[PDB]
């Protein structure tokens, strides 16, 4: 149904909430009965239509000319740190980061687990071969950016169904969480200078 | 996996075992602490055999003792298993009844020495009694038979009131260096030079194994009371130990190793020989055999997992699936030292 503002525009008249409510109530009474032709037109005046769109946008794959092989290139961004991950569809399990091996670039076990997440999800763990370039921020931020980029580059080689799973696993959604600016007259953006009653 | 003794080619990625008395005999010195844990835990001393270990051992089978001393090198990534691939050699050629001179970490010499003693007998060299004494005390139990046999032809002065004159068994020298600790280092160097002198004879078959050779030419942590840092040159132990890598002599074999872990002033990621040794090190090290050490391959890996399952050391429920294998494979990048740790808490 129209908003209150749209009926206000249609009649060139200020309205009250109660009034709007009364009317819409009446249009429900109208829809409640057998619907004639002019009846339907009438209620169509007060009808509007709204869009809804949900799909993770699917990149068509890209077959490289050199080996004749297909790859997909993802970009994740988390918290001062961006990563790009090219995933090759036929792998040895090789995963290279900034030109060095992923074990050496993430000596923190936790990070390697984060990395393992999408691949262990899609059971592809050995199947794929990834090249990686990441910059900005500290280690966990980096491992997470690679998580996002990878899980993004992994939806070319996955089935249309597993995509909604990765969404509900929350893999492809960015982390909105970031540092909050200190505020002046305070300490930590939240933390305040110790307050004195006396 | 089935085994009998160290040397077999087709037994690549199989489990070799040793006894506890074999262990106290062959490694009186340190065994890698993670692996000493493995052993004291499982009651059984167990190992697997690797392609570089096989390679090295086959080079050691073809050896000519008429030829000058040959240098070998084990290099590789952190925790990639290069110190144990030294011990394979160790107990092989110790069961072949050789002289085993084993220094587990050279780094303990160059770093963390409580007592730096000044000795001008050697023209400004410093002696480290703590290390000397420990090393000798292990070396005693190392080779017993050979100690009574060796007859040193020299005159040696411990003190104004103490001396030993030629015709003495070497074990005497050693244990007399242990009893009086202050001069233990001097006795170490002496044992060394006379070891190299007697290596000319067919009685000495010498395997000199120094792990963490980088320590020899590396930059040193230890310091004089003037706060002035002291060279690796200034150390009695080291100066004498370089003499043992020099390839001047016959009948011996020197297996060497370049560590990252125990080192000083080196970055964490450098596994390459020229880096760790540097100019002085590489140059003074002469042609050697650069043996690469790397990660477990898939077979060695499912072998390691086989072995860990066999001991029921994996206590997690889901560890038995192919899932567990894929996880441990991907978290470790199938690296020996990494998998060791991933299993420890699993
Ligand atoms: N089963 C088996 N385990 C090994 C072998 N070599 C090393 N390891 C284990 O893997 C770990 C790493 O070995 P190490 O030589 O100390 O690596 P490093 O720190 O690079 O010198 C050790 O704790 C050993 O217990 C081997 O040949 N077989
Ligand atoms: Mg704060
Ligand atoms: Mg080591």
């Amino acid at each position: 149904w129209l908003i209150k503002e749209e009926l206000e525009e249609m009649l060139v008249e200020k309205l009250s909430d109660q009034d709007y409510a009364q009317f819409i109530r009446l249009l429900e009474r109208l829809s409640a009965l057998p619907c004639g032709a002019t009846e339907e037109d009438f209620v169509n005046r007060f009808r509007r239509s709204i869009p809804x769109x949900x799909x993770x946008x699917x990149x068509x794959x890209x077959x490289x000319x050199x080996x004749g092989m297909a790859f997909s290139r993802g970009e994740g961004k988390r918290k001062t740190a961006k990563a790009e991950v090219v995933v090759y569809g036929q792998g040895s399990g090789r995963i290279d980061v900034n030109g060095v091996d992923y074990l050496l670039y993430f000596p923190v076990t936790q990070d390697r687990e984060q990395l393992m997440f999408p691949l262990h999800f899609l059971d592809r763990l050995g199947k794929h071969d990834m090249t990686c370039a990441v910059s900005g921020g500290g280690r966990s931020a980096q491992a997470g950016a690679v998580r996002l980029a990878m899980a993004r580059a992994l939806c070319s080689f996955v089935t249309e169904d597993e995509v909604e799973w990765m969404r509900q696993a929350g893999l492809l959604t960015a982390d909105p969480r970031v540092r909050e600016r200190k505020k002046p007259g305070q300490e930590g953006a939240r933390r305040k200078f110790t307050w004195k009653k006396r | 996996x089935x085994x009998x003794x160290x040397x077999x080619x087709x037994x690549x990625x199989x489990x070799x075992x040793x006894s506890l008395q074999e262990l106290k005999t062959v490694f009186p010195h340190g065994l890698p602490p993670r692996f000493a844990m493995q052993v004291k835990t499982f009651n059984e001393a167990c190992l697997m055999v690797r392609k570089p270990a096989l390679e090295l051992l086959h080079y050691l089978k073809n050896t000519n003792f008429a030829h000058p001393a040959v240098r070998y090198v084990l290099y590789g990534e952190k925790g990639t298993g290069k110190t144990l691939s030294l011990c394979h050699i160790l107990h092989f050629c110790a069961k072949q009844n050789w002289l085993i001179l084993h220094i587990p970490d050279a780094h303990i010499w160059v770093k963390n020495c409580r007592d730096l003693l000044q000795s001008n007998y050697n023209k400004q060299r410093f002696d480290q009694p703590l290390e000397a004494s420990t090393w000798l005390k292990n070396f005693k139990t190392a080779n017993e038979h050979f100690l009574s046999q060796i007859k040193v032809q020299e005159k040696y002065v411990w003190n104004k009131r103490e001396s030993t004159e030629k015709g003495r068994p070497l074990g005497e020298v050693v244990e007399q260096g242990i009893m009086r600790v202050r001069n233990a280092t001097d006795a170490v160097g002496i044992v060394l030079k006379e070891l190299k002198r007697q290596s000319s004879l067919g009685i000495f078959h010498l395997l000199v194994a120094v792990d963490g050779v980088n320590a020899l030419w590396g930059r040193t942590t230890l310091k004089r009371e003037d706060k002035s840092p002291i060279a690796p040159e200034e150390l009695a132990l080291i100066h004498n130990l370089r003499k043992m890598v020099k390839n001047d002599w016959q009948g011996g074999a020197i297996v060497l190793t370049v560590s990252q872990t125990g080192s000083l002033f080196k970055p964490r990621n450098a596994y390459l020989p020229q880096e760790l040794l540097g100019k002085e090190g590489f140059d003074a090290l002469d042609p050697f055999i650069p043996i690469l050490v790397s990660n477990y391959n898939p077979k060695e890996f499912e072998s390691c997992i086989q072995y860990y399952l066999e001991n029921n050391w994996l206590q997690h429920e889901k560890a038995h699936t192919e899932e567990g294998k894929k996880e441990l494979l991907f978290l470790s990048n199938r690296n020996p030292g990494q998998l060791e740790r991933l299993c420890a808490y699993l």
